[PDB]
């Protein structure tokens, strides 16, 4: 049942990472 | 029917976005950019 | 009792409105909680906890009119395919957590509708259900997806018997309008304690008489108090019968998206270098 | 607990990927 | 970072700046710096989050409609919780309808009310910011109140 | 020799006035089109069906429901109407507060709405809850082994006032 | 030869490229200025998945619920398309709210952008209408009673109330006609309306440019 | 219905700051 | 005050008026040059009446025919809206043909207006598709067998034929799925497609102006 | 009649004329002479004719579909008569499909074929006009043939 | 005969395919025409002419094998509500045109399905039907609109009897393969003329023997010719049950449109005068 | 039954007249 | 120090290559979505219904249809299949020329299509008309008082060739 | 026959209307 | 089905010339 | 189903429109307008 946890984790991570890449690409916001 | 996940996302994003906007406004208030009017 | 629910309402414990039938006899409302996983894999044993909390230091009124501790009971309506896990499939820890619970189906071909109780309330405020999830791979009637779970939780003695007769665990109003002159006692048939009140009516032991020596009451006024300290509460929950393949492919897609984002940013960096070198933007 | 490690290192992993691609493509005279 | 200063020697740009426009004539190049490279990041991010939510928490299919059985719970979607609350709190139905209609109409009136000054920064707009925060708090109050029993609407289960 | 602004505006008024006439003429049937057609008047509406949309047989209905029994039927237009040894009037089950179908409680001799806690007596007049008005009535005229519900236009025998549903 | 020159001589692609590359983004534009765009993204998702579901959904009291179940259980990736539709609907409304927060807290509604704000409010009403109409298409308990409990509201309006209600539910009670009208509203009317007003919105924004620094 | 809600709110609130921090870090190791 | 100046300062109506009044019509433009416009008129009619009929038509094998009869017999002016829809469909195709006659017999397709002609052909295919999909919506003998006798045609295509046919009829035989897909095509897909290509058409015409004298 | 001559002293107009454009710079004013006054005449005329046809000859509602009974007559709408004829005349189904597809494809090819000369007038386009008249006559032949028995397709009930 | 049609096919003379049942016994095809108004007003008597043309100089074969002139017959399927006009409602001229025709319904509650014939073909190649249109104003089942009309027209003797037995008005093939040696005559039961042909089979008088003295024929070859000179033909038509109000309002709308067009042109003329005076276009 | 005739006549007339008014307004085509 | 066109194009290839990967990944489920789901395989398809969509009872069917009788049923997938003392094979009624349902003529012992005049014998092979192929066959295996039609994959006993419908 | 007269005079009528409106509005110094 | 067809064709053909003639006549009585 | 009225309208309008176009083309061929190329 770890795959479920990794699923939700993947959601959180893609959210965090989207924000991070927008901040990086636009040079900080 | 009340959905706790969706509701949480709504509330959280609303609060953090409002706080963010006031932060940005505060930054420009402290340090006015060019044509800052 | 829950078997009185399946006796009076054989087809289902859930009315079309979504109301659990226990509320037809248990008239008081008390909070009931549920704990189910957000999602489960197929052919998996998981835990479903029905919480029926009350004050143990506060006792109720027994049939004979004396105090007694109260028992707890519940009905758990699971999605189609779900059922109480076979004992061979239950881990030892979960076995320890369950206790001496006698899981019963509401009827045949209704294994997803489990009834439980009465149980000693002082030891079973949390009832643990060992549930086995079904598997779409070997049943065309079972599909992955989000389904409802309907929980009913109950404390203390009810107010109405299946025959339609009231229990002593009730508030007794009146019969007419006049002056109280019948505050006595005594009996006839069995033992216990009975009270004769006219203005004819009779009230059993249990409820405390709030009317004393000669009161000018009207039709509808309360002769006694409300001895009920229990109650019934129902709640809805949701569970996702999840497919591991869906999640795996999801993770892959997410990884690809993140990689793509990285490449886009790096590309922009390269272009920034070029624009710094050149001068046409 | 598992969710915490999984979140942190992933994240840590993909940050390693981003930095490694940055200095990598830099050393490969592309960036 | 690529940046272009505003050419203040161009009367066309000055004329636009006087009218509150011309703010797309200076700064970082839209293309390709933002449009081609950053926008797809946002699109893919949004899509990925939505897809992940869809997979991990799929849409539920309830029970068939029953015109003779009113469910114990009846709520619209979350974004209608405030209005709904109003609708179920006011004894006068007409007043409720008027209040409901007042939201987009009042919102429409906002620019014509705050055109009294050209300030954009909330810290230079104390009254407007105060009114906004108030309205937002009230809106949240009503929205949370919608999911509670009617008896606990003006309290939200607090005092 | 040359038409002035007055003549131009007058000619505009005539011309585009006529054109506007054409537009209205074309618009009338459309507007009426979107307005839903009449169901069918038979003295103010008749008949009463059940949940399957089948016509209710009185002889069969009375053999499935005892005395004092209350049963939802598809009354006027489609609204859930309470049929109550047949009773000469039917009670509308749609609440007056907001419109939830209010269930009947014989144990407390009154209708009790689960939405916001509105209560109506045995006849169906409001005694509690945020419900402002009383449940609507209909003439439950039984004939040829069918239940004919018609619009109650007589005096409300519960409040004395003219029916709020007219 | 060269195909590009062929398409260039006719479409005048060079002018388009020059116009696009003549625009710049001012320093005060931060991440919140994405929200509007994000809202659009959500709608595009709604447009795609929505369209997809019209290939299987059936707007009849007899067939609606069953068609939805069919989409969830039998249609290839149907569960995905529908779930995406749900979540992206909710997210569209949320992102729209956050976008309004941005616009108001940057004063971007003031002169000369009032019509963009008004257009915006209209867009919000349209979006909420999408939500309300879609919510009841599965014809389950939740959606059906969501309609029933709100279909009688306009009747509060003195002279034209009953008429409005009748026009909305296709009769004096909620039934098949209501479902038909809600489906037409949801898959025909509102898409075109929101297209027109989004067009006005975007044209006006592009015409005037983003509002100035704070 | 308070646990999952508050959890979702907290996460959707703080992950923003985590991503902000990560982006800032990438900017610093970039040399912008 | 003056509201017009308010709307002018923002929408720049004066520029629009100048642009509109800067255009002229050359002597060689005769009455046949109306045909294209007339075609559009027909489509607009189709758009209106069509929309109207979505408020009563029901795309189910059980309900379709009955809903059409209901429109013809019970709906206020329903007979009118539907009959208008029929005739204006036929007239749209006819006027389109006559328009092609004009364009070809005036050489208006030649450089640099090739993409307008191609766009046109695409528009013709789309229009005929409207016709074919609509023809079978009443689910009468004529329409149903119009589908059945043509749904198996793409199967002639070697490798992808059966797949194409299955995609068109929503299965390997004509039934409810076919009706659903035809209705989606007819009231969602084709309206948007024809909107996009009409837009390209008109934009290109306005950009280039009418072709020269003969 | 209001008319404006083409300003042949304007290099922009000349440049457009050289490219086959600029023909909206001269002649009768579009607005309001044509757009505001003549266009509504055409719109109202079209609408009135269509409405009259609709009233005098209303749409017919046939009989319910019967999957087990093939009607004696099966025809698409008139504008599909030619293609249909082809489809029911050619023994090879694939060839019929290709022929059917050849119509819009060939039409698409027309400008690239006739760009060999810039002539617009059919009387200066003898070959093209001949081909067009031929194709039109053939199209009518097929269309009329569609409504006749298959045995009389290449004849139309003549020779 | 048409009454054989209503005898064998009681429910309807029209098959689900649209094929008229007369074609099951009348195997030859001859052209049949119809004349109905494009539209009619409600409660109006109008004429419907069924044309069943043939060559009168060409005679057919009678049951006994001799020539006879042929008779004509028809079935007219009108829309619901339509029926044969009452004689009180028929004008004298139409009465003159009709003749001695006996209009019959196909059955009860089927007044819109009329059968006619047999009639002397030399005097009834055109059959005139006096039809009364219904009125939507006093019948909720009748609506204005376009409806189908199904016509079947027939000449000459049929080929199949209701019992399933062939008639003499037929072509006679063969029975087996061999050599013809039976070209005789004579009888037994009744009168008339019979022919005995083996190689056993018998063919009645009427069809002309195309096989003479000793022919080596095969199984399937034609022993005789085809004496049939008649035939059946069916046709569909349409009629519009029209409302006078619709047409009136139509005329009004048209007039308004024309007036509007005039005003537009005149307005343009005024503007042309102004543009001639001024100079800014 | 003359009203029917006048109906069809009204169609023919509005067709003819539309053509006539376009010819008049555009000064001859 | 400064990336040349080769490096820019290479970086473009990598970046937009990955993005393209994302697009394809998103596109796969959609493409598969529009492809109609499988009906349900039971040895190649089974069962056979009538015009009302009800399952055909063999005992009831044989009491309503005599010997040599031909009756259309909803065979495989929904296609009109001829049921012919039960026959061990069913004939597809959809024409091979263009697909009209061809009626049966016992008087001429052959199927005759009304559309363009195609003819098939008692078994269903083309003998006339523009129809290029023979009518399809199906195994009409009768069991448990129901007719089970399955896909004919054996040798065509009329032409000897492999079934053109495979 | 009726259709012919009805067509011709209507037409004749509306042409009379057009001409009458032309010279009418002309005499009324409008055109 | 030849009578009504040929009639419709003839009418839709010639009414054009009738309208052309009427428009021309109006032009002549106008004085263009 | 063949509709004679509609078919007639189609044929008639097609023929008269073709003839009209050839007439117009002939007019411009006989008398070339300005920029007539
Ligand atoms: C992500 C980081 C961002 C940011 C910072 C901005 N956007 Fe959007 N954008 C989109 C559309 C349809 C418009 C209006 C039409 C148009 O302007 O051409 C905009 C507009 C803007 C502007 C103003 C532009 C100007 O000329 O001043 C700005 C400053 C802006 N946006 C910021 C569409 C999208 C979109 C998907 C379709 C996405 C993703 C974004 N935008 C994201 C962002
Ligand atoms: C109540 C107000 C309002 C609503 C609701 C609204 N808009 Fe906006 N929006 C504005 C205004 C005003 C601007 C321009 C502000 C500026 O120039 O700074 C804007 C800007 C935008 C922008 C460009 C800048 C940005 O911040 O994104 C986009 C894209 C956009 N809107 C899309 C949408 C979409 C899509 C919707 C709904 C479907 C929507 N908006 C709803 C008022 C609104
Ligand atoms: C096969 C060719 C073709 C088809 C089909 C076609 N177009 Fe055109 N059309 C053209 C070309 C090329 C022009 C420009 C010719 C010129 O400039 O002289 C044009 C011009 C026009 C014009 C302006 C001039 C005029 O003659 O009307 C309109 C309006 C128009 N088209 C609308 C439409 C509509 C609406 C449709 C279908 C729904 C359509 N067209 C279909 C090729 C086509
Ligand atoms: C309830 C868990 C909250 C975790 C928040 C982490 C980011 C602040
Ligand atoms: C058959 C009648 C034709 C009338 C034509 C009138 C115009 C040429
Ligand atoms: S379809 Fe059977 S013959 Fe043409």
């Amino acid at each position: 049942m770890a795959i479920l946890t990794l699923g939700w984790v993947s959601l959180l991570v893609v959210f965090t990472w989207s924000i991070a890449m927008v901040v990086w690409g636009r040079n900080g916001l | 029917m009340v959905e706790p996940l969706l509701s949480g996302i709504v509330l959280g994003l609303i609060v953090v976005t409002l706080a963010g906007l006031f932060y940005a406004a505060y930054k420009q208030y402290k340090r006015p950019n060019e044509l800052g009017g | 009792y829950p078997f009185w629910a399946q006796q009076t309402y054989p087809e289902t414990p859930r009315e079309p409105t979504g109301r659990i039938v226990c509320a037809n006899c248990h008239l008081a409302a008390k909070p009931t909680e549920v704990e189910v996983p957000q999602s489960v894999l197929p052919d998996t044993v998981f835990k479903a906890v029905v919480k029926i909390p009350y004050d143990t230091s506060v006792q109720q009124v027994g049939a004979d009119g004396s105090k007694v501790g109260l028992n707890v009971g519940a009905v758990l309506m699971l999605p189609e395919g779900f059922k109480i896990a076979p004992e061979d499939r239950i881990p030892e820890e979960l076995k320890e957590e369950i206790g001496d619970v006698y899981f019963q189906p509401y009827g045949e071909d209704k294994d997803n509708i489990v009834i439980v109780g009465p149980l000693p309330g002082e030891q079973y405020q949390e009832i643990v259900f060992p549930v086995l999830s079904p598997n779409p791979a070997n049943d065309k009637n079972i599909h992955f997806g989000k389904y409802s779970v309907h929980v009913g939780g109950n404390r203390g003695r009810g107010q109405v018997y299946p025959t339609g007769e009231k229990s002593n665990n009730n508030l007794y109003s009146a019969a007419a309008t006049g002056t109280i002159s019948k505050i006595a006692k005594q009996e006839g048939e069995d033992g216990s304690v009975k009270y004769l009140v006219d203005i004819s009516d009779t009230i059993p032991a249990g409820p405390e008489l709030i009317v004393s020596e000669g009161q000018a009451v009207t039709a509808g006024d309360a002769l006694t108090n409300n001895p009920n300290v229990g109650g019934f509460g129902q709640l809805d929950a949701e569970i996702v019968l999840q497919d591991a393949n869906r999640v795996g492919w999801l993770i892959a897609f997410v990884a690809l998206v993140m990689l793509a984002q990285v490449m886009l940013v790096l590309k922009k960096k390269q272009v920034e270098k070029v624009q710094a070198a050149e001068m046409n933007f | 607990m598992l969710a915490i490690v999984a979140y942190i290192g992933f994240l840590a992993l993909f940050t390693g990927i981003a930095a490694g691609l940055l200095f990598g493509l830099r050393s490969a005279k592309i960036l | 970072a690529t940046h272009k200063k505003p050419d203040l020697s161009d009367p066309t740009l000055r004329a636009k700046l006087a009218k509150g426009m011309g703010h797309n004539y200076y700064g970082e190049p839209a293309w390709p710096n933002d449009l081609l490279y950053v926008f797809p990041i946002v699109i893919m991010g949004s899509f990925a989050c939505i897809v992940a939510l869809a997979v991990l928490d799929p849409a539920m299919t309830g029970e068939p409609a029953n015109p003779f059985a009113t469910p114990l719970e009846i709520l619209p979607e979350w974004y209608l919780y405030p209005v709904f609350q109003i609708l179920r709190s006011l004894p006068n139905k007409l007043l409720g309808v008027l209040a409901m209609a007042s939201v987009p109409l009042g919102l429409i009136l906002v620019p014509f009310i705050e055109n009294v000054n050209k300030f954009q920064n909330p810290f230079r707009r104390p009254v407007a910011t105060t009114v906004f925060l108030f309205g937002t708090l009230v809106t949240l109050w009503l929205g949370i109140g919608a999911a509670l029993p009617l008896d606990k609407s003006l309290t939200l289960g607090l005092f | 020799d040359v038409p002035d602004m007055g003549r131009r505006q007058f000619m505009n008024l005539l011309t585009f006035g006529t054109v506007t006439g054409v537009a209205l003429g074309a618009l009338y049937p459309v507007v009426n089109y979107f307005i839903p057609p009449a169901a069918g008047g038979a003295g103010g509406g008749t008949t009463a069906k059940d949940e399957l949309g089948n016509d209710v047989s009185v002889s069969k209905f009375l053999e499935s429901h005892n005395v004092g029994d209350r049963t939802l039927v598809q009354g006027l237009k489609g609204d859930p109407t309470y049929i109550v040894a047949i009773t000469d009037y039917g009670i509308n089950a749609v609440c007056t507060h907001l419109g939830c179908v209010v269930p009947w409680n014989a144990a407390e001799n009154k209708f009790k709405c689960p939405c916001h806690g509105s209560q109506y007596d045995a006849t169906g007049k409001v005694v509690r809850g945020p419900a402002p008005k009383s449940l609507a009535l209909s003439h439950a005229k039984t004939e040829n082994d069918k239940i004919v519900l018609t619009s109650w236009t007589e005096t409300d025998f519960r409040t004395g006032e003219e029916p709020w549903w007219s | 030869a060269n195909v590009y020159d062929w398409f260039e001589e006719r479409l005048e692609i060079q002018a388009i490229a020059e116009d696009v590359t003549s625009k710049y983004v001012p320093p005060h534009v931060n991440i919140f200025y994405c929200l509007g765009g994000i809202t659009l993204v959500c709608f595009l998702i709604q447009f795609a998945t929505g369209f997809a579901m019209t290939f299987y959904y059936k707007p009849t009291v007899a067939e609606a619920y069953s068609s939805v179940q069919y989409i969830m259980n039998e249609v290839n990736f149907g569960w995905l398309i529908r779930s995406i539709h749900r979540w992206s609907a909710s997210m569209m409304v949320l992102m729209m709210i956050l976008h309004v927060f941005r616009v108001y807290l940057t004063g971007g509604f003031k002169k000369p952008r009032e019509l963009t704000w008004v257009s915006g409010v209209i867009l919000a009403v349209i979006t909420v209408s999408f939500g309300v109409t879609g919510y009841s298409l599965p014809w389950d308990q939740v959606g059906y009673w969501a309609v029933k409990i709100v279909s009688g509201v306009p009747e509060a309006i003195p002279v034209v109330g009953v008429l409005i209600s009748d026009l909305l539910r296709g009769g004096s009670s909620v039934g098949q006609a209501t479902l038909t009208r809600y489906y037409s509203a949801h898959t025909f009317v509102l898409p075109w309306l929101i297209a027109v007003f989004m067009l006005f919105h975007f044209l006006m924004i592009r015409k005037q440019g983003i509002s100035g620094p704070l | 219905m308070s646990g999952e809600l508050l959890n979702a709110a907290l996460l959707s609130f703080g992950l923003i700051f985590v991503g902000w921090a990560l982006g800032a870090l990438l900017l610093k190791i970039q040399g912008a």
